[PDB]
């Protein structure tokens, strides 16, 4: 069938050059059946459309009134993929970004839909104050813990810019793993905290080690809970 | 262990098309059969690049 | 100076419809009224299954001949399927009384 | 520009309730250029309806679009576990071009109301060398997703000094959790003994909470 | 070309209009790139599908049967029987393929009216400001920015505001 | 609306006109007040009753009849029998019915034509001496009396009388 | 007269054009005479010859018969034999001729459109160098000899060389 690959997490620097490639599998992208529409996805501003290009014997170039004038979709017939091009990333375009393709035929007429998607990427522009978090240990009481449950968990304060990828055990554990989203503090520090229900008989025989890493300040923490 | 609505002696016909040519013998609530060998027509546009 | 135009659709095919006065006007997208496929398999009509003789024809089957004690089975059909050429029918000859005239009342039950 | 905007924004119906999502345009969208998609958490959307209720390749038949104009509606009528997800519709205009989408609906499956497990945790050694000092409360697995959290220094209630999080509709027991942190700084906190921390829930007969004593 | 736009003074279907069945391209200060119109596209999809819907499901079908095997002895009922076939078989497809050719053409002629019925529009909004090259298209005696020309293909294209730099130009000219 | 006139630039069908099927409404010193047009209007009510009246006599019917009883022995005939009436229920049902929409849109597809009709006659005997409104009226650059008023109504319109004092206004304009 | 031209604004067909079925007369100094128009004529013969031959032969006729003897004990039989044959007697005659005025009436709604047709083209290929007289023809505003005259009636008429003289003389009037 189609399938729609896209390049990895990636970071960029303020002000740079943003270029993401689509890799197409199953389809020519020189299909004149076929549409290669871009698309973005923040949490916030919910999803927007970005490009669009197509080949009818010449390729054209359709991008939404939101990014008028620093946006390109270039196609490769070689590699038979397209790419994308964010110039002047903001702190407003670090999310999501997608790549689609339209066999939807109305009688030639097109809905513009996807009927083909992709993964996604995470695109995450780094801002002018770039600090690693101070992650903490939350041990648990001496007392909350004679119940049947002991509660561990693990502070991650004073970051930016979001996001954090937390990982208990390199990622072995995942029972009663919880992860609240970030609250943004009154310092402009994202704020966020990660807990694990784990059985109050194994707080001695099994080490506790939350793995806290921070992409856009190479921030990567491997503090141990010991209750 | 298909269910359909038309029967044939080649085998059923699906779709609710006003018309069929698999088989004059049907049996069933079925498209009339019809010597057509083509029934195309026009939903679009003259093709004029 | 600016320049805005009118215009319609073009695209990639070549399917052609014929028309009162020229044929194949080749046209951007069409649709077939025609039905010409089947799927070579026999379905349940009206929702109900039908009855399938196989090697036995309507007459051996409701005389119930010694080598059709594969099907006295079904009781209840749309309609009959029977081979081209029926092998097994009345093993001793004789004349059915109004033998067509039958297939069209057990037809369907 | 065609801002859609659906609602319900968060809907929690029970397995095989007839689910009804409304799409409001901010103008006229016709017929043929309405796309509907199916989110789940985290997974890229995927394509439900286009035109205005066609169904798309390998779309079941529960789901069945409807309408015209400014309406547009999404229907599924039985719903099932695998649609716990966020909806979007999805417009297309020509002149000029725009292609956006609205607010999103996401869908919840009703469970039972659950009572919250407490748990408390002063602030760390390592921080009170930082000159912060942040007790973080915990709550989970309960519904439905609203609760109530009171700080309390000294039997003292405390507001503007703690953020609260919640997490999504878990993916195993479809529940939530709640955490509620305290920050203060160092000197605000060896100034107090007791912190309390107080929560009302559905579940909870009576508000349980869970309290401790800096230095001890 | 009953209405003469189809094949007639519009002599070639835009390939890179994806968009709709009609449009507008427009070429001015800020750029060019086509566009295609709803309220001509959508009243068309939408009346065709229900034309290509009108004579599929008006062919009622009733739950009935054709194989009849006659005795050897009933020829002339045999005979019979293929003859009560044979005529529906004459007439259901001959009205048929007749049927199609009338409503392909009444489906051309219907797309070259639309065509035609946009052009008659756009002309009679300018009416002189600017002059028709003929092939489909026109020149603005003013400079018209996309704001201007977004208001040609909307319907509330302005004419008082932009007639006095006509004269001044067509007076040029 | 294929001619583009009816739901077209003439978005409103008037209920004060009772006389006829077209017509004008005039405003003027002398007064107002519609009134319909019967050159417009007869031919077209004569060729529709026709029109009415063609698909009425021409189906011939013979003097015959249909219920037959046969014995429960000739079912495979009292099968035909049945085979034979269906047929005929079946074809003269969708010829009938896919006839009535078509010369239905052919019978809405003529009365735009005559109001369009009438629009380019009297759009072609003044042309100048009024602007065209769009709405489907015009704006005459003189004062037209009602003398002047019925002869643009007849066909008889003097274009050389009131053609000086229309440069002096479409001058003004 | 859909389009309004035959038996429209042009209110008589020319006995001598016999050349083909639509054409020009000129009238200037170096004489007159009638030309047919061959773009238009052979694009209508051919589309009607084939509009002829599809309802001709799309009548596909098996090889069969029709004259069966009945017993005068199979009467019921006999009957049935008749209605087999008045039910198609009944059917392929009524839509039979209900499609003669059809395409009568679509045959002469094609003629009046490619008059209608050819005159949108020699109107809007002058523009103000002839006023139209009304009646289906125009008067030039200026002298045109037989090579300007075959210009306008093969496409290529030219605007830029005979527009100078043209105000000139339209000023006069
Ligand atoms: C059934 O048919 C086979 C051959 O088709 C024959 O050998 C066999 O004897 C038949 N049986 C009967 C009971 O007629």
């Amino acid at each position: 069938q189609v399938q729609l690959q896209q390049s990895g997490p990636r970071l960029v620097k303020p002000s740079q050059t943003l270029s993401l490639t689509c890799a197409i599998s199953g389809d020519s992208v020189s299909s004149s059946s076929a549409v290669w529409t871009w698309i973005r996805q923040s949490p916030s501003r919910g999803l927007e459309w970005l490009g669009r290009t197509y080949y009818r014997s010449k390729w054209y170039d359709d991008y939404a009134v939101s990014v008028q004038g620093r946006i390109t979709i270039n196609p490769d017939t070689s590699k038979n993929q397209i790419s994308l091009q964010l110039n002047s990333v903001t702190p407003d375009d670090t999310a999501v970004y997608y790549c689609a393709r339209s066999s939807i035929n109305i009688f030639g007429v097109f809905v513009m839909a996807m009927d083909v998607w992709g993964q996604g990427t995470a695109v995450t522009v780094s801002s002018p104050s770039t600090k690693g978090p101070s992650v903490f240990p939350l041990a648990p009481s001496s007392k909350s813990t004679s119940g049947g449950t002991a509660a561990l968990g693990c502070l991650v304060k004073d970051y930016f810019p979001e996001p954090v990828t937390v990982s208990w055990n390199s990622g072995a554990l995942t029972s009663g793993v919880h992860t609240f989203p970030a609250v943004l503090q009154s310092s402009g520090l994202y704020s966020l905290s990660s807990v694990v229900t784990v059985p109050s008989s194994s707080l001695g025989t099994q080490t506790y080690i939350c793995n806290v890493n921070h992409k856009p300040s190479n921030t990567k923490v491997d503090k141990r809970v010991e209750p | 262990e298909c269910d359909a609505k038309c029967q044939t002696p080649q085998g059923a016909i699906n779709s609710s098309l006003p018309f069929q040519n698999v088989h004059p013998v049907t049996i069933g609530e079925c498209p009339k059969y019809v010597r057509s060998a083509k029934l195309r027509m026009v939903t679009g546009l003259r093709n004029i690049p | 100076g600016d320049t805005i135009c009118i215009g319609y659709h073009a695209n990639n095919s070549t399917d052609t419809v014929d028309t009162v006065l020229e044929k194949n006007v080749t046209v951007t997208h069409s649709v077939n009224l025609l039905e010409d496929s089947h799927n070579g398999k026999l379905c349940r009509l009206k929702g109900i299954a039908p009855l399938q003789l196989g090697n036995c024809s309507v007459a051996g089957w409701i005389l119930g001949n010694p080598e059709c004690e594969l099907l006295i089975s079904r009781e209840s059909w749309s309609y009959i399927v029977e081979k081209p050429n029926p092998e097994n029918g009345t093993c001793y000859p004789g004349h059915f009384a109004d033998y067509e005239e039958l297939r069209e009342q057990l037809s369907s039950v | 520009e065609i801002v859609l905007t659906q609602s319900p924004g968060t809907l929690s119906l029970s397995p095989g309730e007839r689910v009804t999502l409304s799409c409001r345009a901010s103008q006229t969208v016709y017929n043929s250029y309405l796309a509907w998609y199916q989110q789940k958490p985290g997974q890229a959307p995927t394509l439900l309806i286009y035109g205005t209720s066609t169904r798309a390749t390998g779309v079941p038949d529960r789901f069945s679009g409807s309408g015209s104009g400014t309406v547009f509606t999404l229907t599924i009528s039985r719903l099932e576990p695998e649609d716990f997800a966020v909806y979007f519709c999805q417009q297309y205009s020509t002149s000029p071009r725009a292609l956006t989408f609205g607010g999103g609906t996401k869908v919840e499956i009703k469970r039972t109301v659950a009572a919250p497990s407490v748990f408390i945790f002063p602030p760390s050694d390592e921080q009170l060398k930082s000159g912060t000092a942040s007790v973080v409360c915990l709550l989970n697995n309960f519904y439905p997703r609203e609760a109530k959290v009171q700080w309390k220094v000294d039997n003292a209630l405390q507001s503007g000094n703690s953020q609260e999080s919640v997490t999504e509709q878990d993916s195993k027991d479809s529940t939530y959790s709640l955490s509620s942190t305290l920050t203060l700084s160092k000197a605000d906190y060896e100034k107090h003994k007791v912190y309390a921390c107080e929560v009302t829930h559905q579940g909870l007969s009576s508000p349980v909470t869970k309290s401790f004593n800096r230095g001890e | 070309g009953l209405f003469g736009a189809i094949a007639g003074f519009i002599e070639g279907g835009w390939t890179g209009m994806v968009d709709g069945w009609y449009g507008y391209h427009h070429q001015n200060e800020q750029g060019s790139g086509y566009a295609a119109d709803q309220k001509s596209t959508q009243n068309a999809i939408n009346g065709i599908t229900n034309k290509v819907n009108s004579v599929i499901e008006k062919m009622n079908t009733q739950f009935t049967a054709v194989g009849k095997e006659f005795n050897k002895l009933e020829r002339r009922m045999e005979n019979l029987n293929k003859k009560v076939d044979d005529g529906f078989i004459d007439i259901w497809t001959y009205n048929a393929e007749l049927l199609v050719l009338l409503e392909n053409e009444r489906t051309l002629d219907f797309h070259d009216s639309n065509v035609k019925n946009l052009y008659e529009k756009v002309k009679s909004q300018l009416k002189n400001n600017a002059k028709e090259i003929g092939n489909g298209c026109f020149e603005f005696y003013h400079k018209c920015n996309d704001e201007c020309m977004e208001s040609v293909k909307n319907g509330t294209y302005d004419y008082p505001k932009y007639s006095e730099e006509s004269k001044l130009n067509r007076e040029k000219i």
